[PDB]
């Protein structure tokens, strides 16, 4: 089901609403979020992206779903590369 | 999404039959307050000044579907409010300079300083509440039209306190000895002919419903002052040799008309609701003793010796 | 003869008395009064340092809009609509829009001044306020309606307060908050001191500057005229301040104006920076934003701030910085969803644009260049689908502008998040937060459009449902690239 | 530091929106101010005239530079802004700081 | 020359309109107050020279109309910058005329 | 309430009176009336048709001034001074100079009929009159003023009149003859009927349009403010020609309309043509000259004049093929010898503006063409010697401008002369010397400026010494080539 | 060769100034160029009949001075400046016809002061165009552009007073229809006893041609002449009969009265410079005396009858 | 013996004053206004320069004088081609 979250993509200039499904893996969040900023207003590039909480150290990893994270909606997240 | 042409107006004007006026837009429907009921302001809906709206302009009994049709008989905006002022009050103006160079205060009967001084300079206070008052109305009518009307209304109140500042002092040159700018405050606090004045003002401004606010002040107070303070000092300058003060309540009488002229307009607007008939008497019945108290206390007081 | 002005201005402003029918208290209710307890008495020493009186006032308010009038009348035929660039009318239309309507609100503000403050000075200065702002409301619905038949984006220089456009419900969250919706002392020190000697002058004279270098000789005469009643009307707040910190209220002082300052900050870098910085042909750009906010805001407004007795806000460093970033972004946002605008926003971005920006902002273009750098290859290849969004930002809680940051080689952005009663709130900066906390009760049910977005309440929940609710009656209305991307070719 | 420096001045004086005023002004802060350096800063829109510390504006100086009739409560036709508190009368109009920056 | 007397032999009446806020409520008051009459326009930007045949009537009333704000006939002269034609004017309205038919 | 101007206006212009204590003639002598005879009661039925009374004239007057001054206040940063066309820069110069005092020297042929004229309203509206053009002087000195500090040319605004510069000789010989010299009926008929309602249409709103193209929107409001109140006080005149008309003297009436007309045609085509046709940058050229002309003087006033009972001018035809030709040489003239003028005259002659004269002038390249051809390839070769003059120009005796005809491929040139009281006279037309022949009293005895030079009054006698006798002061007073010949590049 | 020179603050006639020219001084001063020749006043033949009449009638005055254009108005208006004020002042007066109408005040008056006003006020109008006609004479005979300017506006106000008087004579018959107001106001003027003073003195003013008696005549000996013995007497008679607008409306006349007067002393104390002047204008002045004394006397007979 | 003419020459566009000497020729006359015309206004050309009184059919001979010539000081002449 429709799980809305606020994404932050690296080299981005803004916060964005994305709307992920609650069983997505954090891989496919990551291109969800890709979907609007790369070749729009962020060069693509090489590398595997990764999803955390906003500002945060921790990684989730790239196979744990939306529901097994602990997110929130509406919680904030960003999209960083390795 | 359609494609559409430009207008020759605003979108909410263009379906006039007619071409609109300077004042059509300038003046029509600009309280967006007004669209959400639940929040009048771009706030918290339960923010303090939302509840105060939502209570003292919302949930008025005083209801008419379409307040932002009502029109100012007059049609005044700003630009022309103020050509006619500045031509009526270059004229009160011009009236002061020449009476002061006949020395028209030397030739008033004897005593009527002191008249002045008990019946005329504390009139300020008075005023200055029409003033706070007309901008309370301003602050909650539903439609700009109606607002607009309190403006110009709370600015020919200040007009009218300024005068009597400008002839309080002017007075008291020629007669020094009568108290004139020195004890206005006590005699609106104590002397018992202002009393019912004050009583009624400061129960006036506690009213805070926007339509009992507008109908007290416009149809029952203001009403009053002209009937039972303006003309009736007119009347006793003239038995005085006072024939600066008649003129002078002459300029102020066309603006206390034109306030009567546009609160009657906005009275026939609302009996368009039958509802509105009803409450409209029940505040005129509920303030007009007050209003009358006030009236016989203030002529009293003048007529005293 | 006639008297002097010093020898009777006492008496017009004697006009405070001791209430017996009803209390103090309940003839200056604290909600909308905001006397913080100070007794009547005290309120008497309030004297307003730019004084008027009813007969010069008219006068001399008739003498200015016959020159304003007198002027848009000569200059009907300049050509200055045919003529000029396209993203000077997208300029006036802006200005219009944003402003309007806003001043007609500041009616109220001056309105509840009038009625409610214990100061007799006040209430007097406050209508000759209540009179200059149904001026400049008249003045930006008259001077802009003649543009109603060239073009429908103008249909919003009233209509825009009435929308639920993103950008209006900005305008009108900040003035609300500051004009319409709080007490009679909030508005004399947020409003007068705060707005009204801090940042109008950016719009009004600043913006004026750049209006004479492009000729538009009725605009800039027209809103210069505007500031001179401004500066009038603004010296309510001073007097306000001193009293305060007089009688041991210079702590509330403090917040009230570093929160007023902040929340105008930000919706001027969104209105007028991206004016000043992009929309403003390059040859008439008189000074950048930054330069513009370093003359008004620091060298001016600070300083001014300074000799009254209060102290540099605790925020200064993050709004130096502020200034530095944020309405590039704001400047990108608003080109790249152009399409929920009410004008056409110009890009700006031309080779000699990048460079001046470069010149005025060192580091540009290795940051939202960037971005443009993606923005343009796609113009270029004609994909013009990856130039306009399918999605919608993300906006703070208090500005109701989205959240944004440095994009490019040394990318940050911060999103300063609240739990607060069971909601989530999200929020642009640290400062946006703190205001929040300052008075939850003011802001803590308040949806922004991207709440309502989600909560149901916008149908379709998609883009073009945003615009139905955004308020847009017709396809010309909607705000596409100020030059049909000419930009893209040089 | 660069904000530190624009923050740390004691300008006052009169911002002269474009019109017939400028000149006289200018002229008038030079002859009424002696002794002070005026500066001037033209944004052709406005001009920036200051001093440090204290600038005054007499009536009777400003109506010979304008070279017309001329009352103080008219400047305010064209006094976009000032910088400095003001103290304004019948005769002058002054601007000035009570501190020193 | 044929030219000149072509130029000559025109019985065109109506007023110059300096350019400023009576240009467009002119041509507009001169189309509703003269029905049945083509009004022409020929605009030099810095005036309008606006005509009819014969007879060309300002009404007071519908100069207000289409002005928008109060007007009196005395104030046109603010904006008259010449006419063609005798004049005929009164509190309610002006009259551009020719005597002769040409 | 107030009582409406109908009801009290005839008690305003009840101001005739039986003298008896002086006779009619002399308190109004016909030296300073010119009645003809006709008796103080006919003067009673003048009916001025543009009316006005003291409240509104304040009024309304007070509201012309206040947007003509604010909007000059509001443009000042607009760079005309200095991002102008030189030649736009020089038209102004032109204007000013030949305009401002003349206008002033208006207020005596109003303040002629206030004293002078047997008609009652005549006397009212010649007061508002002297007002007008009190007005008319004034605002035409204030807004050159600020250029002073610029450029010394602009102090020919105020100084134009007070020198002996050919061309102030020239419009100081009109005005002096049909504004300040003659009595009060020929003031109403020369000054008011002719002038006000024929010629000065175009300099204050043809020019006005171009005005408006070059973007000079403070000159152009200017001046179009000032004919809303010529429009005004300029209905004098018709009243009086209808009067003299019903007592019968149509026939002195069309003689002294015939005179002021081309009296005024000759000064315009000197001032007014090179504007229009050279000076105004193509670009901003509304209408050319000759079209001008034909909307406002042929298809305008000669229609007006035909509607009021009188005929065509006896001399039409001249007047027509004039038109055609003379503001040609006339420009030619002021721009050969630029050194005696007090602007800047621009050549106008790059090959564009050529076309567009061909195009508006068909044959024009064949005939001045050819003159302009001489004077360009000396610019190219720097023969700069042969493109300044080193004589004088012959001058009418009449219109004190210079004697010319159409030069180059059907050249023709023809002077017209007259031996009278031991003097020879030139003029420039037949007209000009039919003018001198229909009063010999009021010009036989001036002499025009080489009258004076060859009589031994300009000394010393030589270009130089005439440059200095015109009043130049400096160098830089004395025109150059608007562009410094970049038109020849 | 031609000196160099580099542009002026100002007009070449001005830049000598000390003080910065101002307004006044830079669209009033030295524009009547027809006193830069004396041989030729204008530009036409030497013995033109203008030409004739200004050598004698200007140039020849016995009343001398080296710099007439040096003259300075006290007050110092133009246009502009004249405009602003009398629209202050006659939407003043404008707004007491207003108002007094309102009130009926012509109905309250003494029984019969409409029989005054119709015999001794209404003529006014005919005394006020011959001070119209006659400053008009003095504007464009006078040496100076700044004198003549002073002329101009009196002139104007002139008729400012004679379009009060007619509106008022209509008003007051609109109250009073059987008084002859607005009806024989001329044949008062051409044969009632009290007019006869004032018409002849009026009649031969007219025809004083030379600039200096014109002036002096004018200036200084009939206009004072009306201020004290018809302006105020007048008010005073109102007074006495209970029209109380009369007083106020004379009051407005009498501040531009003064003015004249002003101007007029300022120009009296300019031609003084020249100490030959004295003579000339005390000769003037006793010369036209006797008509006004017997013009005033004469009116006010008539006046104080009823 | 100066002697002031107003002279027009041919295919110019004004008249002028040039001043000759009694004892002139007319060919001198000729060469005196051409001075003024020629190479300024006027082209050169070919042909010998005649002298007229102003559009008169007749002219005058090559080598007679002012003072033979009859003309009067300040008369009006042509020069022109045969
Ligand atoms: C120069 C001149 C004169 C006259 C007229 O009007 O008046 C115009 C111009
Ligand atoms: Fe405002
Ligand atoms: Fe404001
Ligand atoms: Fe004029
Ligand atoms: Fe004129």
């Amino acid at each position: 089901s429709a799980f809305p979250v606020h994404a932050a993509f690296e080299k981005d200039f803004l916060v964005q609403l994305v709307v992920v499904d609650l069983n997505d893996s954090m891989d496919q969040v990551a291109e969800k979020v890709a979907y609007h900023c790369v070749n729009r207003r962020v060069a693509p590039r090489e590398g595997v992206m990764r999803v955390r909480k906003h500002r945060s150290t921790e990684l989730f990893p790239r196979d744990m779903t939306i529901a097994e994270s602990g997110l929130n909606p509406t919680e904030v997240i960003d999209v960083v590369f390795e | 999404f359609e494609s559409k042409k430009p207008m020759r107006t605003w979108s909410h004007l263009a379906e006039m039959r007619k071409k609109p006026s300077e004042y059509d837009i300038v003046s029509r429907k600009l309280h967006y307050s007004t669209n959400n009921p639940d929040s009048p302001w771009e706030l918290s809906p339960d923010s303090p000044m939302n509840l105060w709206y939502k209570q003292y302009r919302n949930a008025s009994p005083l209801k008419h579907d379409n307040w932002d049709a009502f029109t100012d008989p007059d049609q005044l905006v700003y630009r022309t409010y103020n050509l006619m002022q500045d031509g009526q009050e270059s004229y009160v103006q011009s009236l002061f300079d020449q009476f002061n160079e006949r020395e028209h205060d030397q030739m008033v009967r004897e005593g009527w300083e002191h008249t002045m001084a008990r019946c005329y300079s504390p009139l300020r206070y008075l005023f200055h509440c029409l003033q706070m008052s007309s901008a309370y109305v301003q602050q909650m009518a539903p439609a700009s039209t109606i607002s607009n009307c309190c403006i110009l209304q709370t600015a020919d109140s200040l007009r009218w306190l300024t005068h009597t500042a400008y002839r309080t002092h002017e007075l008291s040159l020629t007669y020094p000895d009568a108290g004139l700018g020195e004890h206005e405050r006590e005699l609106w606090e104590k002397e018992p002919g202002w009393q019912g004045l004050r009583e009624l003002m400061e129960k006036q401004l506690t009213a805070f419903d926007w339509g009992e606010a507008f109908v007290s002040l416009n149809l029952v107070v203001k009403p009053m002052i002209v009937e039972s303070i303006f003309k009736p000092l007119q009347q006793q300058a003239w038995e005085n040799n006072d024939t600066l003060l008649p003129l002078l309540i002459d300029s102020q009488l066309k603006d206390a008309e034109r306030h009567s002229r546009w609160s009657k307009a906005l009275v026939k607007h609302a009996l368009e609701n039958p509802d509105n008939h009803a409450v409209i008497e029940g505040w005129i019945e509920k303030w007009r003793p007050l209003a009358d108290r006030a009236a016989e206390a203030y002529l009293s007081m003048l007529s005293s010796d | 003869a006639m008297h002097p002005r010093k020898d009777w201005y006492e008496l017009t402003r004697a006009t405070n008395w001791t209430p017996s029918y009803v209390t103090e208290e309940q003839l200056f209710p604290e909600r909308m009064s905001g006397h913080m307890g100070i007794p009547l008495e005290k309120w008497e020493s309030y004297d307003e340092p730019y004084k008027t009186s009813y007969p010069e006032y008219v006068s001399i308010q008739r003498e200015k809009d016959a020159g304003a009038y007198s002027v848009k009348a000569a200059l009907e035929r300049a050509k200055i609509y045919e003529n000029s660039d396209p993203g000077w009318i997208s300029t006036l239309k802006s200005h219009y829009g944003a402003i309007a309507v806003g001043e007609y609100a500041a009616v109220t503000g001056e309105g509840r001044m009038a009625r409610f403050s214990k100061a007799p000075g006040n209430r007097n200065m406050a209508t000759f306020g209540m009179m200059d702002e149904l001026r400049h409301g008249q003045l930006q619905l008259f001077f802009p309606h003649e543009y109603c038949k060239k073009d429908r984006q103008f249909d919003w220089a009233w209509r825009a307060y009435h929308s639920n456009e993103w950008a209006a419900i900005a305008a009108k969250h900040f003035f609300d908050d500051i004009i319409t919706g709080r007490d009679a002392i909030s508005v004399a020190i947020m409003l007068t001191f705060s707005f009204e000697t801090g940042f109008t002058n950016m719009q009004f004279l600043g913006l004026a500057a750049d209006a004479a270098e492009a000729g538009d000789y009725t605009f800039a005469n027209l809103i210069s005229s505007i500031q001179t009643d401004e500066s009038r009307h603004a010296q309510q707040g001073g007097p306000a301040l001193q009293l305060l910190i007089e009688n041991g209220k210079r702590e509330e002082a403090q917040k009230k104006v570093d929160m007023a300052i902040w929340r105008a900050w930000r919706l001027f870098a969104v209105l007028t920076g991206p004016v000043m910085d992009y929309y403003t042909p390059l040859e008439d750009r008189s000074q950048s934003f930054k330069e513009f906010m370093y003359e008004w805001i620091i060298g001016q407004f600070e300083r001014s701030l300074i000799d009254l007795g209060l102290d540099k806000p605790w925020y200064w460093d993050l709004f130096l910085k502020d200034i530095d970033e944020l309405h590039h972004s704001y400047h990108m946002g608003v080109w790249y969803w152009r399409t929920t605008a009410w004008w056409n926003p110009a890009a700006g971005v031309t080779p000699e644009e990048r460079d001046w920006l470069e010149e005025k902002y060192p580091g540009w273009n290795k940051r939202w260049g960037r971005c443009w750098d993606v923005i343009t290859e796609n113009v270029l290849n004609d994909r013009m689908d990856l130039v306009s969004p399918e999605t919608l930002p993300s906006v703070c809680n208090m500005s109701q502008i989205p959240l944004v940051g440095v994009p490019g080689d040394d990318w940050n952005i911060e999103v300063f998040s609240l739990e607060h009663n069971g909601r989530l709130y999200h929020f642009g900066s640290e400062v946006d937060r703190w205001v929040f906390q300052q008075d939850p009760v003011q802001y803590q049910n308040h949806m922004n459009i991207v709440d309502r977005f989600l909560a149901g309440q916008i149908q379709p929940m998609t883009l073009e449902g945003a615009l139905k609710y955004m308020g847009f009656q017709s396809i010309e209305e909607m705000g596409k690239d100020a030059h049909d991307f000419a930009w893209a070719d040089k | 530091t660069l904000a530190d420096q624009a923050l740390h001045n004691n300008n006052v004086g009169p911002i002269i929106r474009a019109g017939d005023l400028v000149e006289p002004v200018i002229e008038t802060a030079e002859i009424d101010n002696p002794g002070k350096e005026i500066t001037v800063e033209d944004r052709r829109a406005y001009v920036r005239i200051a001093a440090e510390g204290e600038l005054i504006l007499t009536r009777k100086t400003l109506e010979e530079q304008l070279g017309r009739p001329f009352n103080m409560q008219e400047l305010e036709i064209n006094l976009a802004s000032f910088a400095g508190q003001i103290q304004a009368d019948e005769d002058q109009i002054r601007f000035y700081f009570d501190k020193t920056m």
